[PDB]
């Protein structure tokens, strides 16, 4: 049984030409994709990019490679695939990517009495796509990857979803540290270039960031920072060095804060969300303490008025300061 | 004529071999035993959660087409002829980027004994995904695992099997343990079937067991964050007519405790939850800024109700150390209990 | 709060399938090691089946082969499917989550329980 | 035509294992060098990056033939077909050739045999940096290069009339450093295996201060100078003095971390160092006259009174004392 | 039928074919039409002093030594194939480690007409060097050159020309730009002669123009360092006996400015000159310097001259912010103009 | 001339079998080596390794290359070694390791009439070495190299030192920024595994890390700042302001300094020398603000034992903590 295989396997490969397409010079051949997705990782900001790793199969029928008196599906060793024709496929949007080699080249070669073959290889991949980070860090990012034939057209080849939708799994199992995939999608079409058409298949996946991080390292320590320096209103005004001190100290505090979340957080040199928080809450300690230079200024000639002065503001500051984050939370939630 | 005989035998063994078809082939299903040496557990990042180690690989099969008869049992192939021969596709699952070893020559050895046994060895450097839940952190522990198996043959082709019992087929050097931060506790090994789209696979799996090392978090976070805290109760001793005395003592410990925030935060990864240090410092914080809230109504009453002024510092020198005091303890019985 | 609920269960005429079913609420299990365990009247918990984050199926020496377990990610769940049941297989049938430390095939290493649901076999 | 027989007939009968005049006399090559850019100098990892164009010229009488062609000129393909000197550098730590389009190689041949053999390097080469000026510190940074296997008896390398050359040296991609000049020199290196010819290039580096004037001296001098206004307020201010001394003492701890994040972890003190060092002491030094002044009061009030006026000399005085051999020593002394 | 008879030419073209000779050897000069398609405009590293970009690099040239007769007018080559022939030795001067695609096959095709124009495709990932001056740092702006041309072969061998118009030659995808800091304003082609030592050769030569975008300095730097000098003269407005609040008030303003020092000099590229920015703190740390010294005078002339005292505080309140506003109107419309 | 050398080098290579070792079925192959170290760098406490550069050399003897008629050394191109049996000498402690090759592979091959071989090759690798760095930054490390063949035993191939301690040269002349090398040593021995005897060679060395960087960035700091704390031990204490922004001023200080010293120093998150230091110190400028609010709370009611707390506290905390360190620098001295 074994020599009958050697024998036949012998057969297919004798005459083979690499150098020509299945139906070459007819129909053009169909070529139908799965991809099950191994992991997701390193989504950086950045270098606006994403690292995937996933197992990437190709279906096509070959008439050249059709057997008959075996009811088996052939494996063959993965050295084989050099000597027979695969898709030009590759991918429009990767930066860098490899097939692992441990122990040998994670590769697969498969065929079927009918001719169908089967082509599969384990992919990591760098693939490149642009965020929007003006909303950071409450902002949704749509990632993609595009897989195209480099030289052929829709006279030659053909690409479609093996399965329809069912075409990719593994995202379910998809665990991010800081987003979570909200969906994914299939979308196939071609491409119309002036010299024809272009078979394109796309991927993509919609990320939703986070917030838990941030409420407890970025938010809170800002807003306590800022009830602090109202503190100063219910002290009296001729106690110059509780309030000063008090006030210049929250000044430092909070520049302290927002330095430090600079070294932290990832460098994009552009104005986001974040950005408006921090600066806004800075903006009010530096007018609680710019309100007790004007009480101090006054309160030996007027003191009845810097006592009305103190009065409003403990009402003023903490109701603008409620108005400052009813503004900002709707604009950005 | 002794060379001469070592020559004939290897000249023969691959005449009429296909390298493309496994043995029994169409008969019967590939055996592969299977044992792992570790030489050192290498780091363990807990930012990009992977870990990487130095293995031993060895594997055994049988294949009739290489049988031979002569004066010696076995045979040494040159890796010229050992690319020439059929060996496993194995591979393993959760690996990122592995390295097999070439200097000065490739680390590999492949033996053939005259009933057509084969013994292949090499060496390998794995990197390989260990997900962490960091909920308990830095009281945690995690079990990494490895997985390996074929990657074009189903298990009705090739199966695969530990040489010896599943406990002594995987060894760790005395000194194998190269970890910072966490302690090697033991391994367990298994195997399993996992099911693809293209087919149902043997999967062989390792887990070590890790454990956390908290001596460093008590000295660098946990020891001065209640000492501020600590300090910060200090103040309600201090006479209420000293007011730039407590203001000033009351603001301090909160830039104090903010910059010891900032510090602790920078050995944490990015998680979304919040581990068992993100809430002993939030309530760290939570209890300095109280402190300074309590002298704000102290101070506003004295010089008109002296006597609500004083019951108010009275009861705070035993409320403020009594609910610091019984955090800790439903704090520390939380999680060292886990 | 975090309760696995287990349905399915009840009694069948010394064969047959039976699908048993566990529904986890209030945390996602996707990155956890869910497990089936069993314990006869009285003589001890006996583990079956597991499937952890990469879909590898663990079975013990005695139901390998006769039962299957499966993962539904999606909706957060897992089955067991029982298939040639004896009067042996007659106990209390558990739905367990953990994250495997020190060994999946242990009871004692899974942080969350179900409440269990008879099954009984009759011959 | 007649091009594809010449080549033909060349490589029948080489032998590419063999060098040229193998046992008659040593083989002569004449290098040249030309300088693309010298890339950023690494003082932590003390290393540095150089991108060159390498050409070396040489005879083979093997390589000779008779047509109305003066010369062939070759891209990369005929490399390896023909005997090359097997030159490496020898302090290189990682360095690679070019392939993108093609490799990045030519070959040119002669009638006579004389042989000319270019191609483009990357080069990050080990130098060994004395930082005990700093950041007034000048090098000498080597780049070295020999035959790995033949000795002096077998190879022979020798400079061209120009050496090295240099093209827009204000394109490069030192911000550091400002480069000076360069020298050439040759030598003979003894190693357990024979005699070699080493020929070497070096580049002088010097730092420039623009950054750490700004950064950290004018700063630290600034700081000194205010805890010297607590000279001046009056004795009787004791939250005043004691908040600005110890307030002074905190921000010159903030400044000092960051004068050694330039730098190596060296165990010997630089002039970095130094200047940190000293503006400390006199921070703390104020501080505790203040603490003196205090305790006096009670105790030898007319002593409390006259250490106030002399601390309005000699601190300014002593500082500027220090400053004094400081800078002579770093600028004019060495 | 029809299969045999294109096959017969892929087995013909190479019959007597020698690729170490360039066409039109001794007869004319190569020619090599060249247009560039930018897919990303990728990221620019000012630590580097380089940029990325991802290209589709297309050749055009004429070999009369592959002419062929047949149905098909034009044949593509396969990779194998398509390595026996002579191809130009382009490369990019100021490029450095670039890579070529091959994933999950060589990016390359190479096509034949019949005449014997060979059109020859590839794509790439170039890195090449951007040499900057960032003396006006953040109020820069760069052009960043891409220049390539043939190694080996001078100008009398091998000349390079635009397939098109020098400006529709390179064209950049409207999504194809990957700029966190900088904005890409346009682009100048042009061709050109350089002469070396081996001699004369065509160089072709692309600029970038960038400008820097500075609305995020002005957030982060130069808004909390105008406020914290403002801040130091509020204290000219507090009254003179009030010497522990006026000293804290000033000496902390310092500490505040030396913390916004440090932190906005560890984002920049470690450059040792001064840039605009630089130059913007250090007068503003020197305001703030000022302003403490004032209060020294002030206290010192206090019980002695009260006169005096009070006329430098007044004066005080009308230099400072007169002198700091003509210094941001000379310093802003120094360098934004520029 | 030439073709009297071409003629005899093509002799030699003729009918060679390169799957036998010289002297196949007897006595084994004694192999000598050398080594020339070029530098050593980025010794890596996160990682435990370091980085390696050396010349490596090897010399044996085949019969079957034994040339007369030329009295020369005929070094050939390196591309010969391809053609020759070699040594299959692999590192076991090795982690990432690769042969230089520009301008070309630096490997050279040098032939001898009697049949000796000279095999170099120029080599960098990165070798890991278990760190104990409870002394830090008062420890002493010791980092090997192990050297082993990967395939034969006792039997067919021995290992030696070739020189015997002059084997390895060029240690003097490394100037590491950060150690001293005190010695290195040499050692050759027989593994008896199952199969049999294996030979090794070992190379160690020992490195002691220097002391100066510390006592400027680290100790010196501490040691001020906590003699600062003791100034307030002279100031009245009626002077409540003073007194309590100089006690708490110097813990804010104190803590600048650890938290500072955490992001320049590596990260070994373990219980070090360095952090023992550090916590004494912080705990004595804990005790030093908690002296005053004992003073604080007394002294009006009790001026006579309040200020006996103060002398007292002149002497102890002075004493106690010259007592601290004497006891520091003996147990790790
Ligand atoms: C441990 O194991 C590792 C491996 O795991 C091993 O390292 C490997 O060592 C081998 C050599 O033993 C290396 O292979 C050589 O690589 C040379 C080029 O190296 C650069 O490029 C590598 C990638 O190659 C791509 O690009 C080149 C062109 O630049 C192309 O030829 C290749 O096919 C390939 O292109 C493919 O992909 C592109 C897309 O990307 C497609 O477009 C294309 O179609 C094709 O599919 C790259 O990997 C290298 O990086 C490595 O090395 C550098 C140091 O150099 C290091 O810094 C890196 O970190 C990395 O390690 C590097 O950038 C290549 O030129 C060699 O091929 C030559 O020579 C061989 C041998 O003679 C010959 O068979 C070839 O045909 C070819 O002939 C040459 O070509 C020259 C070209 O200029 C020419 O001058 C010569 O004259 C000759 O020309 C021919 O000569 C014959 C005979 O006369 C004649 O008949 C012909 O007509 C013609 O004239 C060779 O492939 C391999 O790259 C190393 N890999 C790695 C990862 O290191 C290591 O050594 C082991 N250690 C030990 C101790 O055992
Ligand atoms: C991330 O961001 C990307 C980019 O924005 C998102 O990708 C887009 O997703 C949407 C939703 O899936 C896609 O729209 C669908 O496209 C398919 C495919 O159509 C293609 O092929 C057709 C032939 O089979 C062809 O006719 C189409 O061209 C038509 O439309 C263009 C429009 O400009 C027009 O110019 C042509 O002349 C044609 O008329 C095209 O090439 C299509 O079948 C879908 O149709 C559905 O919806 C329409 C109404 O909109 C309805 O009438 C149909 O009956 C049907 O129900 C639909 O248009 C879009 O193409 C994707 N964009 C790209 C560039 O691929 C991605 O979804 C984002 N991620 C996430 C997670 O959201
Ligand atoms: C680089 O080397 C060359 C060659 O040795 C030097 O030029 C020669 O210098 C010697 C004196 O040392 C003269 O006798 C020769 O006439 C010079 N040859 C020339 C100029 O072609 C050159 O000076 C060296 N460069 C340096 C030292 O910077
Ligand atoms: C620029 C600083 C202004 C400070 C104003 C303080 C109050 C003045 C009231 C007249
Ligand atoms: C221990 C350091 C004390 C510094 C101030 C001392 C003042 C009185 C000296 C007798
Ligand atoms: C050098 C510090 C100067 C501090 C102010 C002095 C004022 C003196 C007025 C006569
Ligand atoms: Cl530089």
């Amino acid at each position: 049984n074994m020599s009958f295989v050697k024998e036949t396997v012998d057969k297919l490969l004798k005459g083979y030409d690499i150098r020509l397409r299945p139906d070459f010079g007819g129909p053009p051949v169909c070529v139908g994709m799965n991809i099950d997705i191994a992991s997701i990782d390193m989504v950086s900001e950045v270098n606006m990019d994403y690292t995937l790793t996933m197992y990437f199969q190709q279906y096509w029928r070959d008439k050249r490679l059709a057997y008959s008196g075996i009811p088996l599906n052939l494996t063959l060793d993965n050295r084989v695939a050099d000597q027979l024709w695969v898709p030009d496929t590759y991918f429009l949007n990767d930066k860098k990517s490899f097939v692992h080699g441990v122990t040998v080249k994670n590769r697969m070669i498969r065929l079927h009495p009918d001719g169908t073959v089967l082509y599969g290889l384990r992919i990591t991949t760098t693939a490149a796509c642009m965020m929007d980070l003006r909303r950071y860090p409450l902002d949704e990012q749509n990632c993609t990857l595009e897989i195209e034939s480099y030289g052929y057209t829709t006279d030659d080849i053909e690409f479609y979803w093996r399965g329809g939708d069912k075409a990719v799994t593994g995202v379910e199992r998809i665990e991010l540290p800081q987003f979570s995939i909200v969906e994914h999608r299939l979308v196939s079409r071609n491409v119309v270039f002036a010299t024809g058409a272009y078979p394109r298949l796309s991927l993509s996946f919609r990320l939703k960031r986070n917030i838990g991080y941030f409420i407890l390292q970025t938010y809170m320590p800002s807003i306590l920072i800022t009830i602090l320096s109202w503190v100063s209103f219910w002290i009296n005004y001729d106690a110059s060095a509780a309030r000063v001190a008090l006030g210049i100290t929250t000044v430092l505090t909070m520049t302290t804060i927002n330095t430090h979340l600079r070294e932290t957080l990832p460098k994009i040199p552009y104005v986001k969300a974040i950005d408006m928080y921090l600066m806004g809450c800075f903006v009010f300690v530096f007018l609680a303490l710019l309100e007790y230079a004007f009480v101090n200024y006054i309160f030996f000639s007027q003191p009845a008025r810097a006592a009305a002065i103190d009065r409003w503001s403990r009402i003023v500051f903490p109701f603008t300061f409620s108005l400052f984050n009813l503004v900002y939370w709707l604009y950005y939630v | 004529d002794n060379t001469t005989v070592f020559t004939r035998i290897l000249d023969r063994l691959l005449d009429g071999y296909d390298n493309r078809l496994r043995p029994g082939l169409g008969e019967r299903v590939t055996e592969v035993k299977t044992d792992i040496f570790v030489t050192s557990f290498g780091p363990v990042s807990d930012h990009d959660m992977e870990y990487t180690i130095d293995v031993f690989f060895r594997q055994s099969w049988k294949d009739e087409r290489l049988k031979f008869k002569g004066p010696m049992t076995v045979l040494r192939l040159n890796n010229l002829m050992a690319s020439k021969i059929w060996t496993p596709d194995t591979f393993f699952h959760n690996g990122k980027k592995s390295v097999a070893h070439n200097m000065t020559m490739p680390n590999k050895l492949l033996r053939i004994t005259e009933d057509g046994t084969l013994l292949y060895t090499m060496r390998l450097t794995v990197r390989a995904e260990c997900p962490m839940h960091l909920e308990d952190f830095p009281m945690d522990a995690h079990a990494c695992p490895l997985k390996f198996g074929s990657y074009a043959y189903t298990r009705a082709e090739v199966v695969y099997e530990w040489t010896r019992e599943p406990a002594r087929s995987v060894v760790v050097a005395e000194d194998g343990s190269r970890l910072n931060q966490y302690d090697l506790l033991g391994q367990t090994v298994d195997s399993g079937i996992v099911q693809s789209s293209t087919g149902e696979y043997v999967v062989m799996t390792t887990h070590f067991h890790l454990k956390r090392k908290i001596g460093y978090f008590v000295i660098q976070t946990y020891l001065p964050c209640i000492m501020t805290v600590i300090l910060s109760q200090v103040s309600f001793w201090l006479n209420r007519e000293s007011v730039p005395a407590r203001t000033v003592f009351g603001v301090t410990t909160v830039l104090t405790m903010t910059t010891l925030s900032i510090s602790a935060r920078n050995s944490l990864p990015k998680v979304a939850y919040a581990t068992a240090m993100d809430w002993f410092i939030a309530v760290c914080y939570a209890f300095v800024f109280s402190a300074l809230i309590e002298f704000a109504t102290v101070n506003y009453f004295t010089k008109s109700q002296p006597a609500r002024a004083a019951k108010i510092d009275r009861l705070s020198r035993i409320a403020f150390p009594l609910l610091f005091g019984i955090f800790n303890l439903v704090y520390w019985a939380t999680y060292l209990n886990r | 709060q975090v309760q696995l609920q287990e349905s399915g269960g009840g009694l069948v005429q010394a064969g047959g399938s039976l699908r048993v079913s566990c529904a986890a609420s209030g945390r996602t299990f996707t990155t956890y090691i869910m497990a089936w365990f069993r314990q006869a009247p009285g003589k001890e918990r006996e583990f079956l089946a597991a499937m952890d984050q990469g879909r590898i199926q663990y079975y013990g020496d005695s139901v390998r082969g006769r039962f299957t377990i499966s993962r539904d990610y999606a909706k957060n769940s897992v089955d067991l499917q029982l298939d040639g049941l004896r009067p042996e297989d007659t106990a209390v049938y558990y739905c367990a989550a953990g994250a495997g430390f020190w060994g999946l095939r242990t009871a004692s290493s899974y942080h969350y329980w179900g409440q269990g649901t008879q099954v009984t076999v009759s011959s | 035509g007649d091009v594809t027989v010449i080549l033909n007939n060349l490589l029948e009968g080489y032998d590419n294992k063999l060098r040229p005049d193998i046992g008659v006399k040593p083989t002569l090559i004449h290098t040249d060098m030309y300088v693309n850019s010298i890339g950023p100098v690494n003082a932590i990892n003390m290393e540095y990056t150089i991108d060159i164009f390498f050409a070396q010229t040489w005879y083979d009488r093997r390589l000779k033939f008779n047509s109305t062609i003066k010369v062939l000129r070759l891209n990369s393909n005929m490399v390896g077909k023909i005997w090359i000197p097997d030159t490496f550098f020898r302090n290189s730590k990682k360095a690679d050739a070019h392939w993108i389009t093609t490799p990045n190689r030519m070959l040119r041949i002669w009638n006579d045999g004389r042989v000319l053999y270019t191609l483009r390097l990357t080069i990050d080469a080990e130098c060994q940096l004395q930082l005990h000026n700093f950041p007034m510190d000048e090098h000498s940074c080597p780049l070295e290069f020999s035959s790995y296997g033949y000795p002096r008896e077998e190879i022979v390398y020798q400079w061209k009339r120009s050496s090295v050359e240099v093209g827009d040296t204000r394109s490069w991609r030192l911000y550091q450093f400002s480069f000076v000049g360069l020298r050439n020199t040759t030598e003979v290196v003894k190693t357990t295996s024979g005699d070699y010819v080493v020929m070497s290039v070096y580049f002088d580096l010097s730092r420039r201060m623009g950054y750490f004037t700004i950064q950290t001296y004018i700063p630290c001098t600034l700081i000194v100078v205010l805890s010297w206004v607590s000279f001046w307020i009056n004795k009787d201010a004791v939250p005043a003095r004691t908040s600005l001394g110890i307030t002074t003492v905190l921000t010159m701890t903030t400044l000092s971390t960051i004068a050694r994040k330039s730098l190596p972890k060296v165990s010997y003190v630089t002039a970095m160092d130094l200047f940190v060092s000293v503006c400390f002491i006199f921070v703390f030094s104020a501080l505790v006259e203040y603490g003196t002044l205090h305790y006096f009061v009670s105790s030898q009030p007319a002593r409390a009174a006259k250490m106030d006026s002399y601390a309005r000399i000699f601190f300014p005085t002593a500082f500027c004392l220090f400053n004094l051999v400081y800078w002579v020593s770093y600028l004019y002394l060495g």
